[PDB]
């Protein structure tokens, strides 16, 4: 009968680790909040510091078209939030990430885009919701909104190009496997984990004495 | 995550 | 003549295609065959430099080729240069049909036609040279902090460069011209998946062999000298099976073993040369282990090579080996249209991933590797492919 | 007779050895082929078990094999056994010689020997049905509260089993016997690294092939009737070809084929059988995502996997396949020292992991498999190898 | 100018993130510690636990000779203590393993040890320091301490023996690879990272009604 | 990490 006591509270333990997990993960997440609030500021003075973090970065050229890099050498700043401390109505894995856009004239307009990353129930895959962006002009030819019919011969070609570069990636919501932008969910995961948080880093490399890095 |  | 003229005269007429012929930066680096301590002549400086190439169809890439050339000195006048074929493969999404083993011949001729001198101009150091540089062995911090120190010193964040620490090196116009390679065939080597294709045609162990040796035929009748060395080993063949397949090669020369042979230093390490991801390399790196480098003479190599799987459990492969002297003087620096030279290894890699870094299990890998190497050359580079206008008839 | 004698009976005379024959407790699977809906005849019911063999001489580990038998009833009386030769290895570490092609044939005798009913006493259920279970749905809190709910009620913590749930059928003790296998020689399949040791004897594409068809030879001439079914598949080779291999053989009756041939239902999916590792499965699943199943007859089955790599560049592979009855009928329930039916897959996999999981790059991961082996069955099972005394002149 | 500002500061940020990260973490050593007193408290009162747990544990089987499983099944307690808390002088890494045996009759003596586990030094390597522990009595033959020659033909065949043993990997230290039992970091990180945190996972596993799992 |  001892026996009965010790095992119903190891049970209580094991619904508690689940909660306690959400706690020090909280924790970290806020502790970090403010560091990335000061570094932000910082970041906001250097000139070019995000056209420069992209194309240093390695694996990011991977995941987008190399006509991409016109538009995206126009990224004045990246800011990553994770929702957990706006409301434990979220996952602690969950993130929205802001780009801010200084355009081109006449080819591509300025602008600031917000794309929302959640997990999904059913372990939970991570999922998002398609947002408003301007397509460059030059990407008319396979701009989606611009296509008459996805499903058409012509069609289907132009429309799997548009979802190949990145503000293909903009649409994709991890709901349409094969369908939408490729590895959306591994690329936003790059920026939350890797790009975001280590900005610096990458900056710092870039700036190699000597061409040869 | 396959990368290309 | 150019890599443009050579390409064109292969590809069928009327018809237009483009390529890519992109070069390393000509690295010094250490010798290809591993010396011994006490040996008389040992290398001075070994220059390695790596040509890639790929064709183009119709906005499709469908070839690809990766040779390394290597220009070793011994001494003032004493060179020799030898060019290694790593790999080849298509992906059979060709609209078109054309000879890859013409093309492939071909791209070899233009290599073989350039003058060693061309590697030797400017050379990457192994490891080079007032201090206050931001390098490899530089926290970020540091880095940054540097950057705070230069500009509250300078105007701005950069210094001086006349900067001249970047070898250079000169060997005579004619020199002694090895060719070495591998026959192994694979599904694919530079289009991961395109296997999955059911237009791409895969060439067997001993189909692969006879392709490449009818190409070094022709390289040794019509590029290389009547008393050319050309030598053939099949691992796993009898000495009277190889006479065979030569009594079908055009060149009288051929005969079988490879060119390594040397009496002196009769040991494997001190003679076998070490490529990329060679057989050769590796069976030695193996013994560098398991101790007995020491052990297996030139002869036993050969021998045990063809055990230990590998070659006991896959298809045929063969061992080609070239040493002579070219018919012409080899005297071709070639044109910025000829090669194009990325600024660093980070930016060689980079266009190559466009490439061998795709899916090419369908159609769409392959267009993509086209427009983002175009896309990608004219933003980031300011240049573009070479177009061609075949002009073969039949 | 039983598997001891069988074994002492290809083994030289007075010598000692020891071995293991392991044995997955019969599971209730799915068919062995694909079966099509609109059809008269479908399978009632597939029972699947493996069995595991391996060799001791010394203390060291040298040899192992594993084989499934597959006893599919189609009704009342209507059953056909198929015994497939998955896996056989060496890893060249036994100090004595021995020929493992005849151990290799004596142990598919004795399995031939077995009468099929004995796969029919007990089957494990492929999904089984007062609740309060504690099973993989269940998390660890659950768990334990039902332990917890279950001594606050009861004195202990277990429960009521009479328990049946647990599969029983039969059939006529001489059925149609089936024998499958794929010869693919490999580095290693049951001893990891062992291909690093040079003592062991690697055989080629067709070195095996032969190998494997001299013991079949025997095994249609000993113990099946004159009538049976013997087929000979050598992917990328010529009917002509293989007729003259089959000149070789000593039975009569092999012919060219297979024996899934069957007119009814000329549709590949519907009559290859798919078994563990096999690349005829492995072809199969290939097309299911590239959706052509339904379109791949038997006859461009075989045409279409000669190709797509795999066997375009691998060494001699063939299919071989034998269907009739067996000499004598098939009728002896193993005993206790013929077969170590281990409590759960989680235990059998264990004890299988002694051997298949070591590191055999040297003479130290076959004797630890040894030991590891008997000490778990004294340990955990109460149990120990079997001895056996040689007794094979010469 | 307003350059050398940002950057001056952006390796502030960097020389302590570094600082925030050993925060973090012995935010949660903490915040564990207690958690693992309490069910630790429960389990001792739980027969048989931990033989249940490490015979349960698939994993675990496959770095040990079979036969020492007669004496795992002595094991009464397993401790986890991470050192950090006990001093900033230790990597948040760090770790010491306490178990206990009831012996056996004539073989195996009744004893409590625990080995340390510490990162060494040159990313680091995680290094350990022998430590004593009385092997049971039929290991007499492989007992390293037993055997006259460890250099000697028939001395080396059974020192490599013992070696094999969870009694060798008390000896093991991290700085004699390839002499010394074999992956020993790989088994201690088990127990501080899997094992040990997850006892209560793998008891209630083993608890499956019907023999299969 | 090899496990045997
Ligand atoms: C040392 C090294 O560099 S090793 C690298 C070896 N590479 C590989 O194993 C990668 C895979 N192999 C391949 O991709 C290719 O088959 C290659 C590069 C080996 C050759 O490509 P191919 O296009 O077959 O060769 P090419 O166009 O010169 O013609 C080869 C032959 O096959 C024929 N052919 C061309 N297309 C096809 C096709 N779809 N189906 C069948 N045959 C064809 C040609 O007519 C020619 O036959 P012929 O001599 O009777 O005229
Ligand atoms: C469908 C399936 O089950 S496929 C599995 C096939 N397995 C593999 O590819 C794994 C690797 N292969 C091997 O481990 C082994 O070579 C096996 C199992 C194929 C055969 O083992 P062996 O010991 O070679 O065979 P066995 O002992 O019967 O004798 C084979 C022949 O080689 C000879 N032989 C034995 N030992 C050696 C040796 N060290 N060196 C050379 N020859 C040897 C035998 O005398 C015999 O020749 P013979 O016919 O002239 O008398």
């Amino acid at each position: 009968n001892e026996h009965a006591k010790a095992f119903l509270g190891l049970a209580k333990c094991e619904e508690e680790v689940d909660a306690i997990e959400r706690e020090v993960e909280l924790y970290r997440l806020n502790k970090m909040k403010p560091v990335y609030e000061k570094r932000d500021a910082y970041i906001d003075e250097i000139a070019e510091f995000w056209k420069i973090v992209l194309s240093q970065h390695v694996s990011f050229a991977n995941y987008i078209r190399a006509s991409d890099f016109k538009y995206i050498d126009t990224i004045d700043k990246i800011k990553v939030e994770w929702l957990a401390l706006e409301s434990e109505m979220y996952d602690t894995r969950d993130f929205s990430i802001t780009f801010h856009f200084h355009g081109i004239e006449g080819d591509f307009k300025e602008q600031q885009v917000t794309k929302v990353f959640q997990i999904k129930k059913g372990d939970g895959i991570l999922t998002s919701e398609p947002v408003p962006i301007e397509w460059p002009q030059s990407y008319d030819s396979i701009n989606p909104d611009l296509i008459k019919d996805k499903r058409s011969p012509e069609g289907k070609k132009k429309y799997r190009q548009g979802m190949k570069t990145i503000f293909g990636w903009f649409r994709w919501t991890g709901l349409k496997p094969g369908k939408e932008f490729p590895h959306g969910d591994s690329l936003a995961s790059l920026f939350s984990e890797e790009i975001y948080p280590f900005c610096v880093k990458y900056y710092a490399e870039a700036q190699r004495d000597l061409e040869d890095e | 995550t396959g990368g290309k | 003549m150019s890599l443009n003229d050579f390409l064109s005269s292969v590809l069928p007429v009327s018809e237009q295609f483009e390529y890519l012929s992109l070069q390393s930066i000509p690295l010094e680096t250490h010798a290809v065959v591993t010396p011994n301590k006490d040996d008389k002549r040992v290398p001075k400086s070994t220059i390695k430099t790596q040509h890639f190439f790929s064709l183009f169809h119709q906005g499709k890439v469908f070839f690809s080729l990766e040779v390394y050339v290597y220009v070793t000195l011994w001494d003032e006048a004493d060179a020799e240069r030898l060019i290694f074929v790593s790999k080849a493969d298509t992906n059979g999404y060709c609209n078109t049909r054309v000879s890859v083993r013409d093309i492939t011949k071909i791209i070899l001729e233009f290599i073989l036609s350039i003058d060693p001198n061309y590697y030797l101009q400017k050379v990457k150091p192994a490891i080079r040279s007032s201090p206050e540089l931001i390098s490899a062995a530089s926290t970020p911090a540091r880095t940054l902090r540097i950057l705070a120190r230069r500009l509250k010193q300078s105007g701005s964040t950069v210094l001086k460069e006349q900067q001249d620490l970047y070898l250079s090196f000169t060997c005579p116009r004619e020199i002694l011209t090895k060719i070495c390679l591998f026959t192994r065939p694979a599904s694919q080597y530079l289009f991961p998946d395109s296997s999955k294709n059911s237009k791409k045609h895969i060439l067997n162990g001993e189909e692969l062999m006879k392709w490449w040796g009818f190409i070094l035929d022709r390289l040794l009748i019509e590029c290389f000298q009547n008393d050319t060395q050309a030598k053939l080993r099949i691992p796993g063949e009898d000495p009277a099976r190889v006479r065979s397949y030569l009594r079908g090669m055009k060149y009288p020369l051929w005969q079988v073993g490879d060119i390594f042979t040397s009496k002196e230093n009769s040991l494997a390490v001190y003679n076998i040369p070490l490529f990329p991801d060679d057989p050769k390399a590796r069976f030695i790196h193996q013994l560098a282990e398991e101790d007995r480098l020491l052990k297996v003479s030139l002869s036993s190599f050969w021998i045990e090579l063809q055990e230990r799987q590998e070659f006991k459990l896959s298809v045929t492969s063969s061992v080609m080996g070239i040493s002579g002297y070219s018919l012409a003087t080899p005297s071709l620096f070639p044109s910025s249209a000829d090669v194009i030279v990325p600024k660093s290894r980070k930016q060689f890699r980079a266009i190559k991933k466009y490439i061998t870094g795709e899916e090419y299990d369908t159609e769409e890998g392959a267009i993509e590797a086209f427009t983002n190497i175009r896309d990608f050359l004219l933003l980031r580079m300011a240049t573009n492919l070479q177009s061609l206008t075949g002009k073969r008839e039949h």
